[PDB]
RNA sequence: CGCUGAAAGCAUCUAAGCGGGAAGCCCGCCCCAAGAUGAGGCCUCCCACGGCAGCCGGUAAGGACCCGGGAAGACCA
RNA sequence: CGAUGUCGGCUCGUCGCAUCCUGGGGCUGAAGAAGGUCCCAAGGGUUGGGCUGUUCGCCCAUUAAAGCGGCACGCGAGCUG
């Protein structure tokens, strides 16, 4: 398992053998090696990596210290990699090539207080034949006196959105060490500007 | 296979066994399996 | 004359090995070990009984074909969601938590009986880090 | 009328020693361990291994020739061994060493290849006549098997894999 | 559906034992999740402050308020 | 009976399995392909339209299939009427 952390740049799309293809630019490395988690001293293997440097004033004691263990500079974000322990003390884009699969997570755009059909596409209601007031309703939520009650998780309106979303198996289009550029087809979630995460798919 | 709740020897070839707690009819000619069910 | 009550006592730590006894033969004894009804001066509304080691807990046996027909079920709350988990796979993912569920199971609903459940301590394995406690050990 | 009481002839020179829940039996072709239920007592004399049970109830009665027959394979296994031929029928069907390995060529749209587990041997004397042979009674019976079950006789004509010895039973086609 | 196999000299997938075998079952994927009061783990920062498992006060690491805002948002977060 | 609102539709589901389809099987009067019959199986899926208030049903065009039942003949402090 591999990963870097990254920032969503941006959309286009690119022209490879006379096709069209649709891109997410990510801008990704580069990430310095933080801490290291070990079977022996906490239970499971994953490699903290840093992203972004920060401005060492805004970084309390606490967070000084731990820079400061394994020699740093200081950073604005710690996001852990999952069963990675990179050999080197540095994740760059490099540890993707084209062709490769990768997955992706982002926090999805927030909606707010969403209702029944943006958020789970219910039909609503109609918009003449005297429907009343319910055109954009939920219609029946149960039964009867029997169960009496409503399920737990049923669908329902409320906050939709700015929450943790994967998008996997997305085709590596091109990398640009240069820049710390991945190209991936197809769309990631959450805003530009916003934090992800690009790992090695997992499936087959 | 036959499935029925009156499991019988068909032929004299016939054998009824009790396997994993269900009475069988097995046979050389296939029509005449049987299980109790 | 009234019934003498008695002060807070320092409760008795023990330790119990589980291996080749009987499920449910093993739990109705330490359930009277954690109620305290072994000692003469029993109170049922206070927390008097002994604290409870159990180790080798996932070499418990168990009669019949209960290790394949034995279901234990959680209920999520949510459609479906009956959960049914035979014995077998409990001893090969959770095994402590057989013997704890029997335990539980023996002892009083409400607040003490929540209490002295937490006084039992079960391993799998032979070893159990109470050793600062000095448990004392019992063949029951 | 009972196979428990039969004594078992051992040759010479294949040993049986005797041990708590089963007796091991080493020969010329190798050892195999048969477990033995406890209730039966397994005794060794001159040449000759025995069981006997405990009382004349139905689970001893039950045990009682199976340990016999149980013991007795594994004294026939270490000194004999055991086989098993295989004859393939129909026309394109063929078999063929690949190594150790058994390819069978039987029809479907690619070859398919047997491993040997340990103790099993392959042989292919001609392309439609396959030999498993091992110490391992049941093992060697397991594996020719499997190998049957690949293409298995058809209902309707002398193709597939069959059992040396096997009679050919065809139904009618129209 | 078998392999080996008695009781029951044969036979038997079974009584001892072993194998194969479903979009289904467990896991694997994605999301929540330690109020998991059984409240878990790791890294780092503070420190033995005055007065009379308690109390009063001033600080520590830090935190909150306020303000400029935000693809975050009913408010709050 | 000092009130437990009724058919049908819409909306929203959820469950049973005596299973419509898809998966696994045995028997066949199973050559193959296609079927028939029984067994296991409830994970998912199970179309659009004409007629009629209709449920149902008949019909048109498709479909892997166009399953059958329960939930106060589920659901009017949710809508229609
Ligand atoms: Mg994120
Ligand atoms: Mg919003
Ligand atoms: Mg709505
Ligand atoms: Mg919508
Ligand atoms: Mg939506
Ligand atoms: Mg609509
Ligand atoms: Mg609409
Ligand atoms: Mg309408
Ligand atoms: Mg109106
Ligand atoms: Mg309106
Ligand atoms: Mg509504
Ligand atoms: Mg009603
Ligand atoms: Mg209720
Ligand atoms: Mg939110
Ligand atoms: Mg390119
Ligand atoms: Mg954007
Ligand atoms: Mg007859
Ligand atoms: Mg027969
Ligand atoms: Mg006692
Ligand atoms: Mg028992
Ligand atoms: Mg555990
Ligand atoms: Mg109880
Ligand atoms: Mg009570
Ligand atoms: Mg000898
Ligand atoms: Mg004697
Ligand atoms: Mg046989
Ligand atoms: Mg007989
Ligand atoms: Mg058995
Ligand atoms: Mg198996
Ligand atoms: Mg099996
Ligand atoms: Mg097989
Ligand atoms: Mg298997
Ligand atoms: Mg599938
Ligand atoms: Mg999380
Ligand atoms: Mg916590
Ligand atoms: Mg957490
Ligand atoms: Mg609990
Ligand atoms: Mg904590
Ligand atoms: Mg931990
Ligand atoms: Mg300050
Ligand atoms: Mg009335
Ligand atoms: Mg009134
Ligand atoms: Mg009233
Ligand atoms: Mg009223
Ligand atoms: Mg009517
Ligand atoms: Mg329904
Ligand atoms: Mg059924
Ligand atoms: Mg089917
Ligand atoms: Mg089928
Ligand atoms: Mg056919
Ligand atoms: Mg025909
Ligand atoms: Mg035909
Ligand atoms: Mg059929
Ligand atoms: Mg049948
Ligand atoms: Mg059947
Ligand atoms: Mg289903
Ligand atoms: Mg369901
Ligand atoms: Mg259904
Ligand atoms: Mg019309
Ligand atoms: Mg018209
Ligand atoms: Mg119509
Ligand atoms: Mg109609
Ligand atoms: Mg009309
Ligand atoms: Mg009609
Ligand atoms: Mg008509
Ligand atoms: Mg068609
Ligand atoms: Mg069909
Ligand atoms: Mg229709
Ligand atoms: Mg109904
Ligand atoms: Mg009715
Ligand atoms: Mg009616
Ligand atoms: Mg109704
Ligand atoms: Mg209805
Ligand atoms: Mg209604
Ligand atoms: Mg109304
Ligand atoms: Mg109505
Ligand atoms: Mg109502
Ligand atoms: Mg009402
Ligand atoms: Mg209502
Ligand atoms: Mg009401
Ligand atoms: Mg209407
Ligand atoms: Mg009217
Ligand atoms: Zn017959």
């Amino acid at each position: 398992m591999k990963g870097i952390l990254g920032v969503k740049v941006g959309m286009t799309r690119i022209f490879r053998d006379d096709r069209a293809v649709p891109v997410t630019v990510i801008l990704a490395g580069p990430c310095p090696v933080v801490q290291r988690r070990t079977p022996e001293k906490d239970g499971y293997t994953a490699v903290q990596l840093g992203f972004l440097p920060q401005n060492p004033k805004r970084v309390n004691r606490p967070l000084k210290g731990h820079f400061a263990k394994a020699g740093v500079e200081p950073v604005r974000i710690l996001r852990e990699i999952r069963d990675f322990n990179p050999e080197g003390d540095t994740v760059t884009v490099e540890i993707f090539k084209p062709g490769e699969r990768v997955d992706v997570t982002g926090t999805s755009k927030g909606r707010g207080f969403a209702g029944v059909m943006k958020r789970w596409n219910f039909a609503g209601g109609p918009d003449s034949h005297g429907a009343h007031k319910i055109h954009r309703h939920p219609g029946s939520i149960g039964n009867r006196k029997t169960p009496g009650r409503v399920y737990k998780g049923k669908k329902m309106a409320g906050h939709y959105g700015a929450e943790r979303v994967t998008v996997m198996n997305l085709e590596v289009v091109d990398v640009i060490p240069e820049e710390n550029l991945l190209l991936v087809k197809g769309a990631v979630p959450g805003p530009n500007g916003g934090l992800v995460i690009v790992r090695e798919t997992k499936k087959a | 296979m036959k499935v029925r709740a009156s499991v019988k020897r068909i032929c004299d070839k016939c054998k009824v066994i009790r396997r994993h707690g269900r009475v069988y009819v097995i046979c050389e000619n296939p029509k005449h399996k049987q299980r109790q069910g | 004359m009234k019934t003498y009550v008695p002060k807070q006592v320092e409760p008795r730590w023990v330790l119990i090995d589980a291996e080749g006894k009987t499920l449910g033969r093993l739990a109705t004894k330490i359930a009277t070990l954690l109620r305290g009804k072994h000692r003469p001066d029993w109170t049922p509304n206070v927390a008097m009984g002994d604290f409870v080691v159990v180790v080798n807990a996932d070499k418990i046996r168990v009669t019949g074909k209960k290790l394949e027909q034995k279901i234990y079920t959680r209920y999520s709350g949510y459609p479906g969601g009956l959960k049914k988990i035979p014995l077998e796979k409990m001893l090969a993912t959770h095994p402590e938590r057989v013997l704890e569920h029997a335990v539980k199971g023996m002892l009083p609903k409400g607040p003490l009986g929540r209490r002295l459940f937490k006084r039992l301590k079960v391993y799998a394995g032979p070893d159990h880090p109470h050793q600062a406690q000095r448990p004392e050990k019992l063949e029951v | 009328s009972r196979i428990g009481r039969l004594p078992i002839p051992v040759p010479k020179g294949v040993s049986v020693e005797v041990a708590p829940g089963r007796v091991k039996v080493k020969g010329p072709k190798g050892e195999l361990e048969v477990p033995v239920s406890p209730e039966m007592r397994v005794v060794v004399e001159e040449g000759v291994v025995r069981v006997e049970r405990p009382s004349d109830e139905r689970r001893h009665k039950s045990l009682h020739g199976l340990t016999r027959t149980l013991i007795a394979n594994a004294v026939k296994g270490v000194s004999e061994g055991y086989s098993k031929e295989l004859l393939i029928k129909g026309i394109g069907y063929r078999a063929r060493l690949v190594g150790r390995a058994l390819e069978l060529t039987v029809g479907f749209s690619h070859p398919v290849v047997v491993e040997p587990p340990e103790g099993i041997t392959f042989e292919v004397p001609e392309p439609t006549r396959v030999r498993v042979s091992g110490i391992d009674k049941q093992k060697v019976g397991q594996v020719a098997a499997n190998i049957r079950a690949i293409r298995k006789p058809s209902a309707y004509h002398e193709k597939g894999i069959y059992y040396a010895g096997e009679p050919v039973r065809l139904k009618p086609g129209k």
